[PDB]
């Protein structure tokens, strides 16, 4: 049968045992009895929304049936079809009305029937605040009461309000839920037509809290839709009655899911046949997001477990370093190469390992498939990442891509964690962070060594080659926006980073390219766009918008930044800065030691040490945090000198930017053995020693400007 | 006494054109006064020099037979066919350059792959293998097997997957099913020579077998090697109308089809030295604007200002502000070498297949096409110094349209609509869906061209906004298109101003115009694409779904033979300007009752189109009825 024919058929059938129970009505107590509702002061509210009139004897009762005809047009249009919706809601209430002038108390518990207007504003101010994210209005038969139980249960655990009528009240009571105001689970009656009973919840609430005025019909449905976010599910075997009944909750706005086969309308009436996702597809079909993403993994999943420090006697596991090869990665996909919520783990895993602490290789594969997704934004979900894993208690995750460094404590392992929550922790956060990009996630952690050299020069390096050349190209003259980034005030509430495309920032994740498309994702989000207006000087980079944004971010503890001197009015330094940059007087130069480095500097401090006279959001001139790339920036210190004023490395630091930095020497006309000129800790690591080093070998910053 | 368009800047420039002495094209129709009826109803032959033979197309009365003995169906049928054959060679040769590009395609040439995943599916429709090749290897692989569906003598063509396997057996079964492109089109004009077939139902049949030859293959490769080339179109922002000329910038309008020249005229229109040069002339800048299918091509891709349709291109001329008339194939009015000796316009003819006499030849040269547009569009930009801006007349009427909507962009539209737990991604279920429940009585097509036997866009714009009135979503191709564009339709803000209920609430829920411009005329293969799709996933076929087409004020053979294969296809065709048929009463029979009884649907002649419109609604809920939707 056609649908809209399957409405009006139902309608139909509404108004016609209307008629038979106001039939009943009249014979029983003629038409000048008291025809109310207990405890309402909207006499019948669908009623009186509709045409702003109370009715109160059983003459206007069975003289409000000319409403139901009138609604009825029996014409295959969208409009008809809601407007018979609303003719048997109408013919609903008029049927229930009629329950209570033939008894004095038509409903007995379990089953609550009308709802009286002081429950509707004890429950109304939580549906404004969202603390019940929607009601949920279940009626008909589960297959099953397990099944029933099992859903009730859930919604109940969201926090949202949940009605049933029909046969789920058996069911319910059936599989142990228990009910009550307080429970925020409410049986109306047995009788499809007690579904009104939560239809004047809306409509009240519209009335009260809304402050629209009766008559104003079209003024109620558009407060319904907007505001009270209602969803019904039908579930059996559904007659033309209740379709018809249906129709009206679309009227209202209110999306229809059902476990029938049925002519599907978009984002209104829908089939999920799968019952243990079926919560899922409602909160979507009525765009309702619970406060908390559900974790399945049992350690404990917060904000404030990022940071922790968890040292070499209590950790369990290391990845990463230079130690391990370990790396992460997000692509784009299609939507066929991936399956949804598949985690797999391939290697050895966390039980396999009873010995002391040991270090295993880690690759941290995670594909996604997006209908709008492109590959502009697997930076982006790379970063999130580290503020993914951090959160969980007992883990530690610092670096960026194959440079990564993870550690997992002795407590997670003996509370029971497992590789397999990881995953679950990545395709629970993707979908909630981005849930308007991202389709599908699939997750592999890879701790195979086979594997995880048979997955980082296929995918992982040529996605990130192909990544870095994006930048490559770019200069900071030929862009006309610096960004502007506070995802780090956490913990240093004062600092700012001004991410430049010769200027990344300095935990080295996030690139000028990474801030753009980050501000495209979320424009309420961290990173924010700083035109390049009011150039003061451009040898060191004072910008007067810079200067004005700062300020407000950092909420007046800034007032000036210069992006090319650490000398002048530095840009402060957070606490993830892959390196630090110091200064030292002797060389008339800087040295650079990396967070791996654990030995001692010239500067008579170690890594730890350094980064202690860095960060916190401070001025600090003469020290700079900054990530591993911005080392060969041609911006990298030009007012001081550039790449020139560095004079003691760790051979490690030397190793991996032999082929980046030798190009930025001589393209400051340094010979090709500059690399080769600085200082290591495997020639000399005291000022004393290293001063006659670089006056043997004629290093270009002894015969420079002194810097300060 | 009948008003001459609908359009206010139409009108406005049309008093111009009679202030300045100049000829136009409702100037020569007038000039026609009455016009043959003999011809007019299809029942005058000249296929040979026995003739020419003309005989009444009232039965029983007058000369019935020519003098080699062919009846009033037998003159009327073949006539029909050869319009078929001509419409078809159209976008036949249209289609080949098109492929032929794609076989030249290079990985630094001129012209190269943008569309790298509609290039990896397409070869698998013609079982091209993609895994672990060169992405141009492939892009010749696909070239060469296109190219057969033009010539191939032995073996079979291949088809689109989006055509429903029912239609093809249906085809085979009535003797229909299609052969390479040029055979067929030598075919038809084979059995029209003199004493040849002389039957009209056999006759009638080639040319429905011939029309399949374009839509499903002419028309439908060329759309799909010119979004492999040049990107498949998406969603886009345009201005439409004679109002985007710009008085202090150089215009160049491009004219024509084929979007070879105005893809690279586009690229060049960026050339730093084009850019300083249009600049050292005394301009602001170049202001491209396109009219007609070549105008359609760039403003699907490139979001290009589309200057007008059809009968407007006379009267950018008469504007005194178009300093370069670039043009190639197919409805370029031969009128306009005339005309534009009137003005200081330079008109530039560029393809050796459409030489115009007393016109500018600067031939497109395809091996270098980008120098050679730049050559072209160099000359336009110089003719600036020779514009008189006293002369010049530029209404200021323009109307913002949204167009780009390809069948890929429409499938990733419905995406927003689909539950992220239920239903599945990029498919055309959401249009389905709502056709099935009956929010969407239907989708009607509405394409075609303008012509002097009807009010300019008049037809188009009362024919469209009757059917989204009664909740029928309208996609439009061609001069239908843009008489859209320019009336102010193709607005999102255009639903709940002329949509009825349903539609005005699809059109907010997936964030779209109710009118739905999916392109050029080669671009209708876009709209088969479209409800094959829907029927495949429905498990039906395309006759049985509530679909139309409508051609209000067609004139081009395109459009005999475009409406010919939307009918074989399973489409119901609604025609708003009388073919030359009413001579023969068996082909009547034929395409406006018996084609139902063939292929599932049959043609409608409606030239009031507040009639069309009630006629396509209840034939649709006819055959909603049929299937119980
Ligand atoms: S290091 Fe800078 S860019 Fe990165 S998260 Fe921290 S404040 Fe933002
Ligand atoms: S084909 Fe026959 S009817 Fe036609 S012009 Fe020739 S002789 Fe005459
Ligand atoms: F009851
Ligand atoms: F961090
Ligand atoms: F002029
Ligand atoms: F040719
Ligand atoms: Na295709
Ligand atoms: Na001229
Ligand atoms: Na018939
Ligand atoms: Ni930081
Ligand atoms: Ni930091």
């Amino acid at each position: 049968m056609n649908l809209f024919q399957t409405v009006f058929t139902g309608s139909k059938q509404a108004l016609a045992a209307a008629e038979g129970i106001v039939k009943q009505a009249v014979d029983e107590k003629g038409r000048d009895y008291k025809v109310a509702f207990p405890d309402t002061a909207y006499s019948l509210p669908v009623i009186f929304a509709a045409t702003g009139k109370k009715i109160t004897n059983v003459g206007e009762l069975e003289g409000a049936l000319d409403i139901v005809r009138s609604l009825i047009v029996e014409e295959e249009m969208l409009d008809k079809l809601l407007n018979s919706g609303l003719a048997t809601a109408v013919a609903a209430e008029i049927i229930e009305a009629a329950k209570y002038v033939l008894s004095d108390a038509p409903y007995a518990e379990p089953c609550v029937g009308f709802i009286s207007d002081p429950i509707i504003r004890s429950l109304g101010v939580p549906l404004v605040t969202g603390d019940i994210p929607g009601v949920a209005v279940i009626l008909g038969e589960c297959p099953d009461s397990e099944t029933a139980a099992k859903i009730i249960k859930d919604y109940q655990s969201k926090g949202l309000l949940t009605c049933l009528v029909g046969k789920v009240i058996d069911q319910a009571i059936e599989g142990k839920v228990k009910m009550g105001l307080d429970l925020r689970v409410i049986p109306l009656g047995y009788d499809v037509t007690s579904v009104i009973h939560v239809v004047t919840i809306a409509i009240r609430a519209a009335l009260i809290f809304g402050g629209i005025k009766g008559g104003q019909l079209n003024d109620i449905l558009k407060y319904t839709a907007e505001r009270v976010p209602a969803f019904v599910n039908a579930f059996g075997p559904l007659s033309e009655l209740v379709v018809s009944a249906g129709a009206g909750a679309i009227a209202l706005g209110f999306p229809v899911l059902t476990d029938q086969v049925v002519p599907e309308v978009p984002t209104l009436l829908l089939t999920q046949k799968d019952y243990d996702k079926m919560v899922k597809t409602s909160l979507e079909a009525r765009n309702i997001k619970i406060k908390i993403t559900e974790i399945p993994i049992p350690v404990s999943f917060a904000a404030a477990f990022e940071g922790e420090r968890i040292r070499k006697n209590d950790m369990l596991a290391e990845f990463g370093g230079n130690k391990t090869k370990a790396w992460e990665l997000v692509m784009c996909a299609d939507q066929g190469e991936v399956e949804d919520h598949k985690i797999e783990v391939i290697g050895p895993d966390i039980d396999t390992i009873d010995k002391a602490p040991g270090r295993m290789p880690l690759g941290m594969l995670i594909k996604v498939s997006g209908t709008n997704m492109q590959k502009d934004f697997e930076p982006v979900l790379e970063r999130r990442l580290h503020y993914f894993l951090n959160y969980i208690e007992g883990v530690m995750h610092v670096g960026q891509r194959n440079l990564t460094w993870v550690r997992i404590g002795k407590e997670a392992f003996e509370k029971g964690f497992r590789l397999k929550h990881f995953g679950e922790v990545i395709y629970a956060k993707m979908l909630d962070e981005f849930g308007s990009v991202v389709d599908k996630c699939e997750v592999t952690i890879i701790t195979d060594p086979g594997k995880a050299e048979e997955l980082e020069g296929k995918y992982a390096v040529p996605r990130y080659k192909e990544r870095d050349a994006r930048l490559e190209s770019l200069v900071d003259e030929k862009v006309d926006t610096f960004y502007s980034c506070n995802l780090c005030q956490s913990f240093a509430p004062a600092h700012v980073c001004i991410v430049t495309p010769e200027r990344l920032g300095l935990c080295g994740a996030v690139s000028w390219l990474d801030a753009k498309a980050t501000l495209e994702l979320n424009p309420t989000g961290p990173c924010q766009a700083v035109p390049k207006e009011g150039v003061v000087d451009e040898n060191l980079g004072i910008w007067e918008k810079v200067n004005e944004t700062v300020s407000k971010i950092s909420q007046g503890a800034v007032t000036s930044v210069t992006l090319y001197s650490i000398l002048q009015d530095p840009m402060t330094s957070c606490g993830c800065f892959e390196c630090i940059t110091g200064i030292m007087p002797e060389a008339n130069g800087v040295v650079m030691v990396n967070r791996e480095f654990g030995a001692t500097t010239p500067l008579g401090m170690t890594f730890g040490e350094l980064a202690s006279m860095t960060g916190g959001g401070v001025q600090t001139p003469g020290f700079m945090g900054h990530g591993r790339q911005f080392i060969a920036s041609k911006k990298f210190m030009k007012g001081e000198g550039g790449l020139g004023r560095i004079v003691w490395m760790p051979k490690e630091l030397k190793d991996f930017v032999a082929e980046k930095l030798n190009k930025t020497a001589k393209e400051l006309y340094n010979i090709d053995n500059f690399a080769d000129m600085i200082c290591d800790e495997t020639i000399a690591t005291e000022s004393e020693e290293v001063v006659k080093f670089l006056e043997e070998k004629g290093h270009p910053a002894l015969k420079m400007d002194p810097i300060m | 006494e009948k008003a001459k368009s609908i359009d206010q800047a139409t009108l406005q420039l049309l008093d111009k054109a009679k202030q300045d002495g100049v000829e136009t094209v409702w100037d020569r129709k007038a000039d026609m006064k009455v016009q043959c009826g003999f011809g007019s109803a299809g029942v005058c032959c000249r296929n040979c020099s026995m003739g020419p033979c003309r005989v009444s197309p009232v039965p029983g009365k007058g000369v019935e037979r020519g003098i080699c003995g062919a009846t009033a169906d037998v003159i009327v049928s073949r006539n029909f066919a050869r319009m078929v054959a001509a419409g078809t060679a159209a976008h036949s040769d249209h289609g080949r350059s098109i492929a032929l590009s794609l076989y030249h395609t290079s990985k630094d040439g001129d012209i190269k792959v943008k569309d790298e995943n509609k290039l990896k599916e397409v070869a698998k429709s013609f079982n091209v293998e993609t895994e672990g090749r060169d992405i141009y290897d492939i892009a010749h692989d696909v070239a060469k097997e296109g190219l057969s569906n033009y010539g191939k003598q032995l073996g079979e063509v291949t088809l689109p997957p989006s055509l429903p396997e029912k239609r093809k057996e249906l085809w085979r079964k009535l003797g229909v099913y299609p052969r390479a492109v040029d055979r067929e089109i030598a075919a038809v004009m084979h059995s029209t020579h003199i004493g040849c077939n002389a039957d009209a139902e056999a006759m009638i049949k080639m040319s429905m077998r011939c029309s399949l030859t374009d839509g499903w293959m002419g028309s439908f490769m060329g759309t799909e090697f010119s979004d492999i080339m040049f990107g498949t179109p998406h969603s886009i922002d345009t201005e439409a109308n004679l109002g985007v000329l710009e008085k202090n910038s150089v215009n160049v309008v491009l004219h024509g089809h084929e979007p070879l020249l105005s893809e690279m005229v586009v690229e060049a229109a960026s050339d730093p030295e084009l850019v300083e040069l249009a600049k050292s002339v005394g301009a602001d800048g170049i202001n491209l604007c396109g009219m007609c299918c070549t105008g359609n091509e760039v403003s699907m891709r490139h979001g290009i200002k589309i200057a007008g349709n059809f009968m407007q291109q006379e009267l950018a001329v008469v504007t005194g502000a178009v300093d370069g008339l670039i043009v190639d194939v197919q409805c370029i009015m031969p009128a306009l070498a005339k005309l534009s000796k009137s003005y200081h316009t330079k008109f530039i003819t560029t393809s050796p297949k459409a030489h115009i006499t007393d016109s500018i030849y600067m031939e497109f040269d395809e091996e270098n096409p980008l120098d050679s547009a730049k050559k072209i569009l160099k000359e336009a930009i110089l003719n600036f110094k020779n514009r008189d801006q006293s002369k010049v007349m530029i209404p200021e009427l323009k109307c913002k349209a949204i167009l780009g909507y390809s069948v890929e962009e429409i499938i990733n539209k419905l995406d927003k609509v689909v539950n992220t737990q239920i239903g599945p991604m990029q498919t055309v279920k959401p249009l389905a869906d709502v056709l099935v429940s009956g929010v969407l009585r239907g989708a009607a097509a509405v394409v075609g061209c303008n012509n002097p036997k009807v009010v300019q866009d008049s037809a188009h714009i009362e024919t469209i906004k009757g059917l989204i009135k009664n909740d029928v979503i309208v996609v439009v191709t061609g001069c239908a298109a843009q008489a859209a564009a320019k009336y102010g339709l193709l607005q999102k803000e255009a639903a709940e101003k002329y949509a009825g209920p349903g539609l005005a609430t699809v059109c907010k829920l997936v964030d779209i115009p109710p009118v739905l411009h999916m392109g050029s005329c080669v671009d209708i293969s876009r709209i088969l694409d479209l409800v094959g799709r829907v029927a495949n996933l429905l498990g039906v076929d395309m006759s049985d779904l509530p679909v139309a087409g409508v051609a209000p004020e067609w004139m081009s053979e395109k459009a005999v033979a475009i409406g010919t294969y939307v009918v074989t296809s399973g489409i119901d065709t609604w025609l708003g300007v009388a073919p030359p048929v009413t001579g023969g009463p068996e082909v009547v029979d034929i395409l406006t009752n018996k084609m139902e009884d063939w292929v599932g649907a049959k043609f409608f002649i409606e030239t009031d189109p507040h009639k069309a419109v009630e006629q396509i609604v209840n034939r649709m809920n006819e055959k909603r009825k049929k299937l119980g939707i």
